[PDB]
């Protein structure tokens, strides 16, 4: 099943956070994170895990990791909160 | 156009094609049209990529060795110094290719070899040398060179190819087995003896390749990595076999390591889970 | 649609042969024969 | 000299090009070809042979028992087994079909699923083997299962049922690796009536499940198999 | 310019490629070919000529005696000689057949073995020349020897026996270098009756053994010969 | 299909083919079918690799010399300085090839030459020079160059090939012997004289090759090794000969060294040992 | 070896050369082609479809109103709209014709200009749509406009007028980008009589203007379009 | 005026196909049909 | 199955000739003739 | 004596065209016509 780390994070307004998407499938075809934030895929080897630096978080957002893996839930949402 | 499925309506058949006896060891060709009402579809497919010529038929790296070009003055073991290197040709050292070939008992093919030489100069060097590699195919059982500038390299009979480092060589070798096909599996011995080796046989000797850098030494050391790529062509295969499930441990043997991990995945749930 | 000239004298030098047309799995899937019709030589 | 213009890609080594090349052993005459039985022309020939499915893959180690689907007497409207139909994964990964399938990326066509009953001759059972095409969940009760493709199997002198899983898809090819879009559906088996054992017999009887390909099977795009791996070159 | 794509191996020097090449002496007219006897087209033509075997290679130096197989009078049920049949080794290494054979890796076909008696005309002897096909040891007594291929040779006006060693193998080709799997068997000679010398004559009489190839002989894979070596270039 | 063996059953022959007389000097073609009951087999074999064209017909290194590219100012003997080197062409200097050729008395062939030049810079060098080699075929008896930049190199008649170091040249030379074939053995003299040389003759003059590096000098010294490969083609051979058993000592002579080791292997055991 | 001479440009990568190249997936069989409606062979097929012109591009933002040409009641000898005919610019830049046109450098042929009246059925109006060929200014009064190509349009049951802008040029091709020499002229619309609205109706009624290409249209020299830009590569 | 030999066995290896002769925009420009002449199947 | 064009004017430039078909060892193996049938010229 | 194969689909890719056979300078050297023979259209 698709997984996101962290499950939840509280971060300062405008800061960056690293969100990890992972699958149980070893070889997923689609794996990413859906978010309106500016993001940067960290150079990381492998197919079933990705890390994104979601930059300049301004509001409460719910970035969703997605995949095409058919085991379990193919999507996982994380909850970003801003404090200011 | 080859028909994949024929139109078939309700059937009150007394010649039940879906009840059989697998005790007989035959896979009766029961089609979708036998158990469900079907429409007529066409194949649009020849199966060109499942032909053994294609399935076992692209170039794969089957050996990699590093040799050096350096001052050879005052060295006893040139082989240890990596001035040259030889390798008994075999397609068993890479597991992907080995498993594919081991899907069959007997295999006959001609060999197309591609040798890629790439140079590196890790230590301080003022320039990159224009080195030439000699790849010498030695026939089965022929003497391999013993030193970097041995007279074996000047063999009037051994096929040799000279090419620049950074470039490739390509040459085909015909099927060179003694028997009508290579024995990818051999359940026997070379002779009736109590202690003799099992399985590994001289029937599957494909030759050997020796490599050296022809150039004399420069002021610096150049490390040359030689990658041998084998492509089987004109492939004939007999007697399909159970695919390899466990890791390999040696060339020419079916041995697998002790304490290996289970092959069959365990179910996340009981037998009823989807 | 396609052309090949043989540039070398050896059969081992030719490119791959292509597809074996006459493919039939009954060798492996239907190897059962009644031995009471005397098929044996 | 014939004026020529070398194109891009000149001097490249493409591992799939398949051109003519000079022979290192000119005039060599290879051993003549003798008749050897069991010549394989195409891999689509051998995937059509039934091999056992380790359907009961609930054990910590690999055992013969992994191939035995347990049947219990006096079970009513109950499920025998259920599996998804990712043929290059799960219970199918190790079968001959799955092994040959993992060497390719795309697959199309129908599958031949077989069950062999191994219980005593004096037993009786009616089973319903259901194929649930994609789009619906794996059936959780027999009623749900029997709305799709199914076969009611009466175990008797013919101990083997052969149900075809018809190619049931919009897209013409499915991925051999598990994918939501190219999901192939579900396979389940249920007790139609029940299993009845004769007196003086007790315990579990077993089914053997076999998988194979129908002659309309297709495999397209070659890839490496993830079944075997190596980190070091092997020697003699 | 005709668009071309240079392939891998471009610019390589393969020592066996055999292509056309420009002439350095254009328009040169070589001396006409005159008839010279003894033209050799194929090496399979010359290996069919018998040459002597140094069967008696028990001497410290190379002598004419190495070619003389001693025969002793009044020996009964005894062995004359025995050798293995690695034609590219042992007693055969220096013969014409062995020399031409060492230039190739594989060999198949039958061998022609001959014996010439050189004793006095008034002597008599019956010998049995036995070929033991591979799989069995070298025969240690005449009884064992005569169970295989053998010829009982009565020495008289015809002083020469020619026994063929029939190609007796499962695998179609044998290695010219000694190998257990591709072993060719054994050759032995035994006294059938005995050697009887006339009065006024004493000592050893001798046999000459010859080897040659039958017209069905084959040699496949060229290799260097290990008979001659050099460590330094020669000059005039 | 050519028959190797014919089916042959029991034989009560009075025309005994297995009793002969080697005193006559003929190898009567006695077949397996003459002494044993045989089955019918086929050859499946043409003998393409035993034809003299193939047996004597792959490229072999027949000369190797090192020449240098260096500042030539203030040198009297350029040949000694290895600025250039010449070599009377001969296929006798490599023993493998010599023995193969000496299996015949007369040999006629055209020559295909491949010259491989490889550069080395043992001393300190800032880069690898882009050197050009001139390989000049000089006809038999023609003057060889005497200095590195002699006018002999600019000969309007001598065939010359210019190629980069690290690459190869290839050119064929027709059969250039005066007589209808080369005399690989000559039992005579150039004329009836008491003191004249024996064996070595001008009949077998194949020419000569001169080599220099055309480039002027750089700041560093470059060592170039030139390997000449000869391939005989359109080969005709006459009068088979006894193979060479003993080492060679000189070109054009059949001499062997004193105190040579025995050729015939000694038997580990008596004449009866297997 | 066939003697060849490599020409200049050997080894160059020209992005428009279109030669044969080796396949990385030999023997791959692509999915068969099924019938899909609306196949496009040539872009000259689709430019012939009318799309709306944002003729009223007088707004700060992009609105539906940009496509509505206002018509006012009780206007006499007055202008409705006027535009230059640089089809790859101005009001045309965003239309389908303009978009496809910006991918090419040269254009020739006639344009199809349409107007659709959207006012109430009980209204009436006669308009004159004038094409002023190049060389003269944009007409500033109806008299000037009606000396060139024009159509007097009576709005009634047929709510749509289709005026062709005939190819009117000396040079055979015009630049798609605005240029003085290759100017295409002007397009204006004027009230012929007036707009009369029925009682109980007031305000502005609107015209919709459409542009398309006649079947004699030509587009020659491919270029990049300046409609869309990027400074950074996109990701998923 | 022009020549092409196919050097590779695959259709994907051939150069571009050229121009689709039979180009007709009525698919897009004139898709109107009267539904009272029963053109529907 | 095989093709060769001669690119050079000289016979010495052609590739190797191939196999001498008519191979017969009796020259060397059976050089014996009866001299009483007057075979000598 | 000479051979050309077109390797490219475009006319602009072909080598130079060669010589214009029908060369006649009277266009420039003899452009005079009597206008009383009504040569004008």
């Amino acid at each position: 099943q698709t997984s996101v780390s962290p499950s939840k994070v509280i971060l300062p307004r405008g800061g960056s956070v690293l969100v990890t998407c992972s699958t149980s499938c070893d070889q997923p075809k689609l794996l990413g994170i859906e978010t309106p934030l500016p993001k940067k895929e960290l150079l990381l080897p492998g197919n079933n895990r990705k890390v994104y630096e979601l930059s300049n978080v301004q509001e409460d957002s719910q970035p969703m990791c997605y995949s095409n893996c058919p085991d379990g839930q193919s999507t996982a949402k994380t909850f970003l909160t801003v404090y200011w | 156009q080859t028909v994949a499925s024929i139109s078939s309506g309700p059937k009150h058949t007394q010649k039940v094609p879906i009840l059989t006896a697998n005790e007989t060891g035959a896979t009766m060709p029961v089609l979708p049209s036998d158990s469900i009402e079907t429409r007529t579809t066409y194949m649009h497919f020849n199966g060109s990529e499942t032909d053994v010529e294609c399935f076992l038929g692209r170039a794969a790296c089957v050996h990699v060795t590093e040799i050096q070009n350096k001052d050879a003055t005052g060295i006893d073991n040139h082989r240890e110094a990596k001035l040259f290197n030889d390798w008994k040709i075999n397609l068993s050292s890479l597991v992907q290719l080995r498993k594919k070939l081991e899907l069959f008992t007997y295999v006959r093919f001609d060999s197309e070899y591609t040798i890629l030489a790439t140079a590196s100069q890790p230590d301080s060097a003022n320039y990159s040398s224009n080195l030439v590699v000699q790849a010498m195919y030695v026939p089965p059982g022929a003497p391999n060179p013993k030193e970097w500038d041995d007279y074996t390299w000047q063999s009037a009979s051994n096929p040799s190819v000279f090419f620049k480092v950074g470039d490739t060589s390509r040459f085909s070798v015909p099927y060179v087995g003694l028997a009508s096909a290579y024995n990818c599996f051999y359940d026997g011995y070379s002779h009736d003896d109590a202690e003799t080796q099992y399985g590994i046989t001289v029937l599957n000797h494909m030759g050997s390749m020796a490599f050296r850098i022809v150039n004399e030494h420069d002021e610096h050391k150049t490390l040359v990595k030689i990658r041998v790529y084998h492509r089987a062509k004109h492939v004939e295969a007999w007697i399909p076999r159970a695919p390899r499930a466990l890791p390999y441990t040696s060339i020419g043997r079916t041995n697998y390591p002790k304490n290996t991990e289970p092959v069959i995945k365990k179910r996340k749930g009981d037998i009823k889970s989807y | 649609t396609f052309t090949v000239i043989n540039y070398y004298k050896d059969a081992a030098s030719t490119s791959s042969a292509g597809q074996s047309l006459s493919m039939d799995p009954s060798k492996f899937t239907e190897p059962v024969k009644d031995l009471m019709l005397k098929g044996a030589p | 000299g014939l004026p020529t213009t070398t194109l891009p890609g000149s001097g490249q080594f493409l591992t799939t090009d398949d051109r003519q090349s000079p022979s290192a052993l000119p005039n060599y005459e290879p051993t003549p070809r003798i008749h050897i039985p069991g010549k394989v022309h195409n891999l689509l020939e051998i995937i059509q042979v039934d091999t056992l499915i380790p359907m009961n893959n609930t054990h910590t180690k690999d055992e013969v028992n992994s191939y035995l689907i347990p049947l219990n007497a006096n079970r009513q409207n109950e499920q025998v087994f259920g599996t998804n139909l990712f043929i290059g994964d799960g219970v199918f990964k190790t079968t001959l079909l799955g092994e040959i399938v993992q060497y390719y990326t795309h697959w199309s066509g129908s599958l031949r699923f077989s069950l062999m009953y191994t219980g005593p001759a004096l037993s009786s059972a009616k089973l319903i083997l259901a194929y649930t095409p994609p789009g619906a969940r794996g059936p959780q009760d027999r009623r749900e299962a029997m709305l799709g493709t199914h076969v009611v199997w009466d175990i008797g002198l013919q101990s083997t049922i052969v149900m075809t899983i018809p190619w049931t898809s919009g897209v013409q090819f499915r991925y051999t690796d598990p994918d939501t879009y190219t999901s192939a559906g579900f396979l389940s088996c249920w007790y139609q009536t029940s299993l009845i054992l004769p007196p003086e017999t007790t315990g579990q009887v077993y089914l053997l499940s076999f998988i194979s390909a129908c002659p309309d099977f297709k495999l397209r795009l070659m890839k490496d198999t993830q079944t075997i791996s190596q980190t070091v070159a092997l020697t003699e």
